[PDB]
This record gives C-alpha cells, structure tokens and sequence, in this order.
DNA sequence: CCTGCATCCGTGAGTCGAG
DNA sequence: TATAATGGGAGCTGTCACGGATGCAGG
C-alpha cells in the first residue's frame, strides 16, 4: 500500500457567523456550526470533476481543460452533483448541514481568509494521502522496508 | 520443513545475486573468485569447518580466512555492500541443499 | 541411596574324511 | 543441463546355557 502525499490548494465559502475562526484545522477540527442547511455555489461555469476520499471531496471545476476552480468539501456536507456535470454560477454545488468539519485523512495547514458581505471565502492549502494498492505475485520482491519513504522514479517491488 | 514457492524463488534469488556478488567483489578487490566464494562460505559455515580446497592456489587457514575477511571488510560502503549479499546467498545455498533433501531419498528409492 | 534379584546381551557349543 | 516430481522396505520366526553388566522395585 502506497500512500502518496498530495499538497494542494483549494476553496471553500461558508457564512460568516457560523464559521470557527482559526489559523490552520486539524483533521477532524471543527470548521463551523450551522444553525441551518446552507447551500454552498459554484462561483464559476464549467464541468465538474467530482473526486470523492474516504470522507470529503473535491469539487473541480473547468472549461476545456484548464481548472477554472477548486472546491473543497468537508465533512458534513453532502455533494448536490455527479461526475462530469454542467454547473453555473449560483447553482448549489452542495449541501452542508449542522455542524462540520475536516476529514480525518486531510489537513489544512494554512488558511487564507476573505471578508465579502455576509459570507467568508477560505482559501485552504490542503495536505493529504491517496493510497494504492499492488498485488505481488511470488515470483516478485519487495526491495522497500515498512513506513519507508520514496520519491518518483524509485523502485518498490 | 519443505519450502513454499516463495521462499525456493527467494533463495535462489539470494544464491544467483550472491555469485554475481561475488564476482563483483573479485572485480573489486582483485582476488581470486574462488578465494572469496571459499572465504564467505568459511565465515556463513562456522569456524567448525576450514579446510583445504584443491581448487584454491592457497591454503586456507582461519588466519587467511581473517585476512581476506579484513581486506573485505575495509572496503568503501557501496562495495562492502556486496559482501553483505554474497554471504546471505551462501546462507540462502546452505538452507536451499537441505530443504530439497527428501526428492533425493524418493529419487535414489527406485534405483 | 545401597543391596539384592530380575533381565538383557554376547559368547560358546568333538575329530578327521568327502563334497 | 529446465512440465513437476519433496520420509525405505523387508522381516527369517522350533536350542540352550552360561558370565557379566545393567536396571528397576524394594528394605
């Protein structure tokens, strides 16, 4: 099993009451706590890459190739969109409800936050691990030992 | 106990990379191959068994065994490497003869 | 543990002749 | 020098009596 570590940079717009004020979230930290069911929408046109963890997703969104946005989704709220979906801007992307906060996989390690009207818009720098997994037939070996870290290009197996 | 397929893979992996080592080593230091092969045998072995080899150009004592292993050990990390490799081959060798040992006795019962 | 009896193991079992 | 093969097989049976050592249950 290969867990490899992926550092990216997404957004993420919530109220601004309901939101807990901090510099950086641990995983499993508390985002905010809503007294309602709050939509949150797209900000940009274009086709949605929906790219769904353990718990959590990652909205992207982009005409033609190039990303035009990067939507983070925590925990509690449920994705109101498929995969490879036509979505405009105001049209809810999701759904958060309640109380909600990071993933236990993923952790924000700086948040940069915008005042605008009665809403914050986070820009998060998002730190995590997708595994994946390889099958070794026995006439194959293991040239890695446990918890060793490797780079691209380097030989496991 | 008799070998999994993995473990009989394992083995002679470890053996063939072991002689490769070998002849790495004598590409090395510049000894004879047989020399070396007989000196990691000596060390994986025990100090139970030294003894005279007909193929060898010297005779090899544990004084000489302890001079070639000195001369061995005293090599550059990455060269002392294949030394490391060469004996677990050997050790790989020994516990690959006895695992097979019962094909030999179901061989030799119909002869 | 020291003595005594039960048990196992090895050792023997005529000479010469003829085949 | 390359499919894979992975713990044997016959046994000799109806003598007899000894010395010495070895071992076990009993006083």
């Amino acid at each position: 099993r290969v867990e490899y570590v992926k550092k990216e940079r997404a957004g993420l717009r919530l109220p601004l009451a309901a939101w807990v004020e901090k510099e950086a979230y641990k995983p499993g930290e508390i985002l905010a706590e809503l007294p309602e069911p709050y939509l949150f929408r797209a900000e940009e046109e274009g086709v949605v890459e929906l790219k769904e963890l353990e718990e959590g997703a990652f909205l992207v969104l982009r005409r033609e190739d190039e990303p035009v946005a990067t939507y983070f989704l925590p925990v509690g709220m449920t994705p109101l969109v498929v995969h490879g979906e036509i979505v405009e801007k105001g049209q809810p992307l999701a759904e958060a409800k309640g109380l909600l906060r990071m993933p236990r996989q993923v952790r924000a390690a700086q948040v940069e936050a915008e005042e605008e009207g009665e809403t914050v818009y986070l820009t998060l720098f998002l730190e995590w691990t997708e595994p994946k997994d390889y099958r070794v037939q026995p006439h194959m070996n293991v040239v890695v030992p446990e918890g060793a870290r490797v780079e691209a290009g380097d030989k496991i197996v | 106990p008799l070998l999994t397929l993995e473990e009989e893979v394992e083995l002679a992996r470890k053996v063939e990379e072991g002689m490769e080592a070998i002849k790495k080593l004598s590409e090395i230091t510049g000894l004879d191959p047989d020399l070396i092969r007989e000196v990691v045998r000596a060390k994986i072995l025990g100090s139970a068994r030294v003894r005279h080899i007909p193929g060898l150009k010297e005779t090899l004592d544990p004084k000489t065994v302890e001079e070639i292993d000195q001369k061995l050990k005293s090599l550059p990390k990455e060269h002392k490497r294949y030394l490391h490799i060469a004996r677990e081959g050997e050790a790989a060798r020994q516990h690959l003869i006895e695992a097979n040992l019962r094909l030999v006795v179901s061989i030799a019962k119909k002869y």
